[PDB]
């Protein structure tokens, strides 16, 4: 089925870098866009960035400019988010999910739209805490 | 009304065609039009708003360095290497110095050496582009005829805002009473975007055509960005010292921001704060007036006894607005406004209120008109003749036609052959004009484009000279055309 | 840039009631807007797309409305299992952004 | 650098003034003439060249104003 | 501004390299040639002028490389 | 000529004639700068303001 | 004009002024052909090691 399994929660020291994984199933792993959305406990949802499984194109939000890399393994049908220079503010839960995708490379607006952003089957979330 | 005082304005007489008219209007300009009927309207052009941009380019005007390891092999053998040369976020260079027993190592020769540096930029340029889509013009089309305050104060509601976008057309507009009006834009005939770039600096922005904005030096970086820090270039930035022999050094280049200003001169700027402010440019609309009442019909002519407030107010060539305040009963009755010669009615003015009208009574209604080149005898009064005001217009016939020709010259310049369209319905020879100058000046004005004041005027005088000494009557095709296009276009441009 | 405002911040209501939310956009977003429900400790969930549209599998009491900058989400009859925090989502331009959220409290 | 490419002839202009607005031209002139005042000898030699080559009087004039233009 | 009069010929030049050393020259060239590529027509007309005026061949060459030197 | 921490040796005249805001060696409080015409430029869009 | 509100309709004179205060400077100084000195090492050949 449409499904997402993220890796389990982790904790890191400030200034560090963390790598969270997003595995998917139930469709063609190259047929949907991936986005990462974060939620701080005392806050709502925040859109971190985007990766396209097909071909590897990527994009990110201004706030995380410089701080976040996205990669994939097609063979495993899995996406990797990574954040650098971890700081206490970064402590939150992270989420990943999809889009119904025209084709090559990632980001569209005009072609209708995805009609979500980590709400349908983005996964189960995972907790990460930046602490000393 | 909302035109007056802006100078530089566009009187368009008559329509014919059964309907329409061709108006070319921009920003600092505005347009006043007339027909043998229908109320005089004014087209004033305000902010142009392009909504959705998309970001192509990152230029940085300033950076800094740190870390910055370096190496040399010392030998002959080898060209030195360093691991951080791998990440292109560094900058790298090879140079050659020398080494030996002083350096301590091998062989006594002129050595290879390298260096790298981490590279990070604080300041940018946001330059984006907009497709010839959702971008829109906003127009105020204002009626004349009284209703106090200001021939001025473009603020305040009369001519609406009449929005338009290429996405739509036909520009259906309404005003009180007569105010049914149909306009048609041709924005795709506008600035020719996709040739265009909107460039936001720290605040101020500039509209410059694409290629130049591609070829411009200084550190490159593509719209995708996204942590990339991937900057190409940097060789024109961050120069490296190599004093006489030993070692070498790397130097932050220093902000060019001003110099960049010096570059962006010769370009109209643009303010951009929220989403767009865009000014300048120009557009072409065609106007179908069918659909217009005279704003009042079958009345009585005033009664009598007007009492004026203030005086004459010429402004550029003509219009002579006057303000008057009617006193009496008769309710919104026509105002018998006339402009006459000395005595012995020859009467000739030309009146632009056309069909002035009293409102609710008390309210300072106003008028504008065009007396002849000479003495003028203006009369609003009827039953006890009520009033007469002496006027004199200086200037003005030959000089008029002359200055007019100057205007039409400027408009042949600046705006091009859209200028030829700026009249209306000349049948054949207007069209054939627009085409002849179309491809003609298309070849000639450009191709010998990209040139400035100096070289323009100078090339002008030289080619007109070689024309003066040419044979076979072709001198004219040299010569008159030459000197004209060259000189006249020489001083008028680059403003 | 595009600032999505969500109102009100919270509501308490009795079962069966009709409830509405409003989201206001700093720019015209046309028909791109979204409505989330999220229960605590759960991933967010779908409700409304294109501001006008239910998803299949979503109960019918849900609806959405509004066009240029302004929008309203509506539940016809409050139901207890609907206790959650709700959101609206601007997709336009892609500096992707969310509404701050609205919490419910059952009466 | 951006010191020279200063987006001038180009096109597109408009009805409204742009930037340095009736300066940068007279700037251009004033500075090159200044530099002429500073290095008169080069003017001399150049002019001599004008009297040497071509010289077809109008020619002299031309190549002379050239050798004025030649300073970066 | 300081954009031009870049303290070059001047004097006083030392044994040791100075600043942009071995760049700003090939900068200057690359710059102007680029601008030539962008505006070929002006090259054309100018060359024509060279074939018009003077034109005892060497002359043509000279006044032409003025075209090069016309203005960035 | 000392800039922020690199310096340059250049012959006098050119360093006199150089554009940009002037100010004499005395200053301290003077803030007396004589030039500025080549520095901050003034907009005058089509008609009103500046 | 009447839009501006005031008098009879013409092209007006106008002025402006601004405070002016400077960021980074250049310290340029000069030295008289005095107070200036050279330092030389004049080294012998012939061994030691060094
Ligand atoms: C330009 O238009 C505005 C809007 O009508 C004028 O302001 C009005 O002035 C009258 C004069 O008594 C007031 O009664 C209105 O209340 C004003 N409108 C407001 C405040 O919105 C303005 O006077 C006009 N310009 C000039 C020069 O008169
Ligand atoms: C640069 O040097 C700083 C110390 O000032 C160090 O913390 C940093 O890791 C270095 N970065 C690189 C890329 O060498």
């Amino acid at each position: 089925e449409v499904q997402l399994v993220q890796s389990g929660p982790d904790v890191e020291k400030p200034g560090a870098s963390v790598k969270v994984s997003c595995k998917a199933s139930g469709y063609t792993f190259t047929s949907n866009y991936i986005h990462w959305v974060r939620q701080a406990p005392g806050q709502g949802l925040e859109w971190m960035g985007v990766i396209n499984p097909r071909g590897g194109s990527t994009a990110s939000a201004q706030k995380f400019q410089g701080r976040i890399t996205m990669t994939r393994d097609t063979s495993t049908s899995t996406v990797y988010m990574e954040l650098s220079s971890l700081r206490s503010d970064d402590t939150a839960v992270y989420y990943c999910a999809r889009g119904g995708r025209a084709l090559f490379y990632d980001s569209y607006t005009t072609p209708r739209d995805g009609g979500s952003w980590w709400f349908d089957p983005w996964g189960q979330g995972s907790l990460v805490t930046v602490s000393s | 009304m909302r035109c007056i005082g802006i100078s530089n304005r566009d009187f368009v007489e008559g329509v014919s065609g059964g309907s329409w008219v061709d108006i070319v209007l921009e920003h600092g300009s505005c347009v006043t039009t007339m027909a043998k009927n229908k109320p005089t309207l004014d087209f004033e052009l305000i902010k142009t708003e392009a909504k959705h941009p998309a970001t192509l380019r990152k230029y940085c005007v300033e950076a800094k360095l740190t870390n910055t390891t370096t190496a040399s092999r010392c030998p002959t053998q080898g060209e030195p290497s360093l691991n951080e040369e791998q990440d292109k976020r560094f900058v790298c260079k090879h140079s050659m110095v020398d080494r030996g027993w002083g350096n301590g190592c091998g062989l006594f020769g002129k050595g290879g050496i390298v260096t790298c540096a981490m590279f990070t930029c604080k300041k940018n340029m946001e330059g984006k582009v907009v497709q010839p889509e959702n971008l829109e013009y906003t127009i105020v089309i204002t009626p004349h005829s009284g209703e106090e305050n200001a021939v001025g104060n473009d603020t305040g509601k009369h001519g609406k805002e009449i929005k338009v976008t290429p996405q739509s057309s036909i520009t259906e507009a309404e005003l009180t009473g007569y105010g049914t009006v149909t306009m048609e834009c041709s924005p795709r005939t506008g600035l020719d975007f996709n040739e265009m770039v909107l460039l936001q600096m720290e605040n101020k922005a500039w509209l410059v055509h694409r290629q130049w904005f591609l070829d411009l030096p200084l550190p490159w970086l593509p719209g995708a960005d996204t942590q990339g820090s991937n900057w190409i270039q940097k060789e024109t930035l961050v120069t490296f010292k190599n004093p006489h022999a030993k070692k070498q050094d790397v130097v932050v280049l220093g902000s060019q921001e001003g110099a960049m200003h010096t570059a962006l001169t010769g370009a109209t700027e643009i303010q951009m704060s929220s989403g767009n402010l865009l000014f300048t440019g120009h557009l072409k609309c065609r106007l179908r007036m069918d659909k217009l009442q005279l704003k009042g019909m079958s009345y009585s002519m005033c009664t009598g006894k007007f009492k004026v407030v203030k005086e004459i107010a010429e402004t550029q060539h003509g219009t002579i607005v006057i303000r008057v305040q009617y006193e009496g009963d008769g309710s919104p009755c026509k105002i018998p406004f006339e402009i006459m010669d000395l005595e012995k009615r020859h009467v000739l003015g030309r009146l632009i209120t056309v069909n002035p009208i009293v409102t609710e009574k008390d309210s300072p209604v106003n008028i504008e008109a065009e007396p002849p080149f000479g003495d003028s005898y203006i009369i609003i009064g009827v039953e006890p003749g009520q009033l007469k005001l002496s006027w004199f217009k200086k200037g003005s016939s030959i000089g008029q036609m002359f200055e007019t020709t100057m205007r039409g010259a400027k408009r042949m310049a600046i705006l091009g052959d859209t200028a030829w369209d700026f009249g209306s319905l000349g049948g054949v020879f207007t069209s054939i004009g627009k085409a002849l100058h179309q491809v003609f000046g298309a070849i000639y004005g450009a191709a010998f484009s990209g040139v400035s004041w100096t070289m323009k005027i100078l090339i002008g005088v030289v080619i007109t000279w070689i024309g003066m000494n040419s044979r076979s009557t072709s001198l004219s095709v040299s010569l008159v055309l030459v000197g004209v296009v060259t000189l006249y276009l020489g001083v008028m441009v680059q403003a | 840039d595009i600032q999505l405002t969500q109102s009100p911040s919270s509501l308490s209501a009795s079962v069966g009631d009709r409830v509405t939310f409003t989201c206001q956009a700093s720019q015209d977003i046309r028909k791109y807007l979204n409505w989330y429900q999220q229960k605590p400790g759960k991933a967010p969930k779908l409700l409304i797309y294109d501001a006008s549209n239910l998803k299949t599998g979503v109960p019918s009491r849900f609806s959405g409305s509004g066009s240029g900058t302004d929008f309203t989400f509506t539940i016809s009859s409050l139901q207890p299992e609907d206790v959650a925090t709700y959101y609206c989502q601007q997709f336009d331009d892609l500096p992707i952004t969310f509404g701050q959220g609205t919490r419910l409290q059952i009466k | 650098s951006v010191a020279l490419v200063p987006h001038v002839g180009m096109g597109l202009e408009t009805r409204t003034e742009t930037w340095m607005s009736s300066e940068g031209a007279w700037k251009h002139a004033q500075r090159i003439e200044t530099w002429i005042l500073r290095h008169p000898g080069f003017t001399i030699m150049a002019a001599i060249l004008a009297y040497t080559i071509g010289t077809t009087y109008f020619q002299r004039v031309l190549i002379f104003i050239l050798l004025t233009a030649v300073t970066p």
